[PDB]
RNA sequence: CGAAGGUGUGCUGUGAGGCAUGCUGGAGGUAUCAGAAGUGCGAAUGCUGACAUAAGUAACGAUAAAGCGGGUGAAAAGCCCGCUCGCCGGAAGACCAAGGGUUCCUGUCCAACGUUAAUCGGGGCAGGGUGAGUCGACCCCUAAGGCGAGGCCGAAAGGCGU
RNA sequence: AGGACCGAACCGACUAAUGUUGAAAAAUUAGCGGAUGACUUGUGGCUGGGGGUGAAAGGCCAAUCAAACCGGGAGAUAGCU
RNA sequence: CCCGGCGAGGGGAGUGAAAAAGAACCUGAAACCGUGUACGUACAAGCAGUGGGAGCACGCUGCGUGUGACUGCGUACC
RNA sequence: GGUUAAGCGACUAAGCGUACACGGUGGAUGCCCUGGCAGUCAGAGGCGAUGAAGGACGUGCUAAUCUGCGAUAAGCGUCGG
């Protein structure tokens, strides 16, 4: 239920070294527009493949 | 007269932790386990103070032996037939002789040779 | 010409804006603007301004660089914790720790 | 087990699923394009063009049906006289589902859903 | 022209220690020989404060339920407006006594508090709001009981009682 | 008529599951007993610790009961840890 | 003056002997948590040290400081 | 020099260890005294129905608290400094 000895900092970060976040690998430039987006969402602007398809 | 002990306390502390530096974890960063880890230390470099003499001397027995069995004599043949030539050259000596200089190793072995037969 | 940018007493524990802080050391400005804005985390949020603080200082108060800057240091230390009583059950008080961090970035064009 | 089966639960039961389904219906052929989750359009394609795929031929058994399966005869006016005649050359496919994000709040992904040519 | 205190280094004695000097500190320290002790901590399931581990783990408090549009906003799942949806309805609705004391209404703010965010709030700040011959209290009457001039009783205190 | 019967409110607490760092220092759900009486309930009053009260279980007397709590004798005593 | 929400927080400028005295303010120890650099570590079994000891890195003119592959011995304190 | 075979074989660090440098937290140490403690030498040994000890409420250019004061309310008269 609970431990019988203090694990210590090396074990804590032994655990923790699958705690790593993964950075946004590549972001994908509109063709139109040219801004950055996650690659397959819309723009910032309302972009996606060159097309306005948003009211904004 | 009130005595506080903030200094000398200190400084004790520091004594202890500066012997156990290179330690691992709470051996070298805390006060309890560094004392008894420093303490520990002390008694076996002690202990190691006399085992060190045991080590090197069984070092120089093997060497001398090898380069003995390569001359064509055993160790105990060797050292009884230096005896009997009343060479006092000691077993470290030997051992050096046997690593850097073969030829007066060879001439130790047929003097010891010499005394046998 | 180093330029400081310090968030003290941010409201996220060290560890949590330690995980943001490891993808943007030693890298470039831009490039740790960008990854900062698509990283779903509230540090990123915390980070993010920070490090353009530290690239409007770099132009006001140091020489106007900007394309030339990088992340040249990055850190996150544990600040000032708040207690707070979380009533349990059978009367039993447990103390919650609100935890505090102060982050730091370092931006140079050398 | 999940082998071979369709539909999302959505952490609902039954009945909130089908009322939620309902509304978000009226919603899309109300306004032509709204913000959901991801997995919500994906489940509002199959409750959405059905009832557009039924709208297609005008009689009183598919006005009632539409009223059965909608329970707003404004949106059964709108899907007959508008979105019949509009997508009556068109085979499925009269809606179109575009990732746009994340939500602030519990970061859920997020998507738009419209109908194909809503030229708003 | 740098005291105590902190932090390193070097030397030094058999030991508790001593000495010197770099940095920090910014004002006191104190030889020698005597004198006096709240005079030496690693433990007492010791006392007090700080800080860890478990761990970014359990949990976020009734399984009545939510979806979308617009608005404000730095930012909206949660605030406002609207439409649909769902729940209670001898109650989860309305009103009193008791208890509380400003929680009431408006404007403003979001550090902390709210088990998340918060533009919202019973949160912070400021200003406003409680109008009686007829409602209630007070008031006049008394019940159980209390107190009780004289009085009876009791070491004192005091008990009982007209 | 009834210390009658079935059964809501109300008063209780027989069984089971849950929960046991609980939503809760005794509860929740499903069932369960009484339910015009030796009933239940509000407001006020009285009984005080070797005492009270008790359809009596050493039960209850402010989450404390084979002698309440607070303060004192008091740094009781401890051939024990 | 600049970033930011007409925020919190910060960077400058200025005061001051000192802001490494900025009000969470004299000094600022330890536990505890980090960033940087040097060595070591992913075929290796245990109170984690001690004796021996290569390599490496950095100072000095074959040593000094750091790490410590491999190896003998070695089951904490009260 | 070319191909093959055999033998040996440096450089990896997801993380971790040790050393050093610089930081965060934290609030010990040093220095300080408008607070205490124990006394000595002198006082005084009481206040109150002429309403006390102690309080509530109020009192300012005042929003609150402390101090003083009391509907003559951070105060009024007189005499000296």
């Amino acid at each position: 239920a609970v431990q019988q000895n203090k694990p210590t900092r090396s074990k804590r970060g032994m655990r923790r070294s699958h705690d790593a976040l993964t950075a946004v690998t590549s972001l994908s430039v509109d063709k139109t527009s040219g801004e950055k987006h996650l690659r397959h969402h819309i723009t910032a602007d309302g972009y996606y493949r060159g097309r306005k398809v948003i009211a904004k | 007269a009130r005595v506080k002990r903030g200094v000398i306390a200190r400084a004790r502390h520091k004594k202890i932790l500066k012997q156990a530096k290179g330690y691992y974890g709470a051996r070298s960063r805390v006060y309890r386990v560094a004392f008894q880890a420093v303490i520990k230390a002390g008694q076996y470099a002690y202990r190691d103070r006399r085992q060190r003499k045991r080590q090197f001397r069984q070092l120089w027995i093997a060497r001398i032996n090898a380069a003995a069995r390569q001359n064509g004599i055993s160790y105990s043949k060797f050292i009884n037939g230096l005896k009997k030539a009343s060479v006092e050259i000691d077993r470290k000596i030997l051992a050096d002789i046997a690593v850097f200089d073969k030829v007066a190793f060879t001439a130790l072995v047929e003097k010891a040779k010499a005394a046998l037969a | 010409m180093e330029t400081i940018a310090k968030h003290r007493h941010a409201r996220s524990s060290a560890q949590k804006v330690r995980l943001v802080a490891d993808l943007i050391r030693g890298k470039k400005v831009s490039q740790a603007l960008d990854i900062l804005t698509y990283t779903n985390k509230k540090a990123a949020v915390l980070v993010k301004k920070v490090l353009e603080s530290a690239i409007a200082n770099a132009e006001h108060n140091d020489g106007a660089d900007i394309d030339d800057l990088k992340v040249t240091k990055i850190f996150v230390d544990e600040g000032p914790s708040m207690k707070r009583i979380m009533p349990r059950a059978k009367g039993r008080a447990d103390r919650i720790l609100k935890r505090t961090s102060h982050i730091t970035v370092v931006v140079s064009d050398r | 087990m999940r082998h071979r089966k369709s539909g999302r639960q959505l952490n609902r039961n039954s009945s909130h699923r089908q009322a939620m389904f309902r509304n978000m219906a009226g919603s899309l052929v109300r306004h032509e394009i709204i913000k959901t989750t991801l997995p919500k359009a994906k489940e509002l394609r199959r409750v959405v063009e059905p009832l557009i795929t039924l709208a297609k031929t005008d009689s009183v058994a598919n006005r009632r049906l539409a009223f059965a399966r909608t329970r707003d005869n404004e949106i059964v006016a709108k899907l007959f006289n508008e979105l019949g005649p509009r997508f009556a050359s068109r085979a499925g496919g009269y809606t179109r589902i575009l990732k746009c994000g994340f939500r602030a709040g519990d970061n859920a992904p997020m998507a738009y859903i419209e109908l194909v040519d809503r030229s708003e």
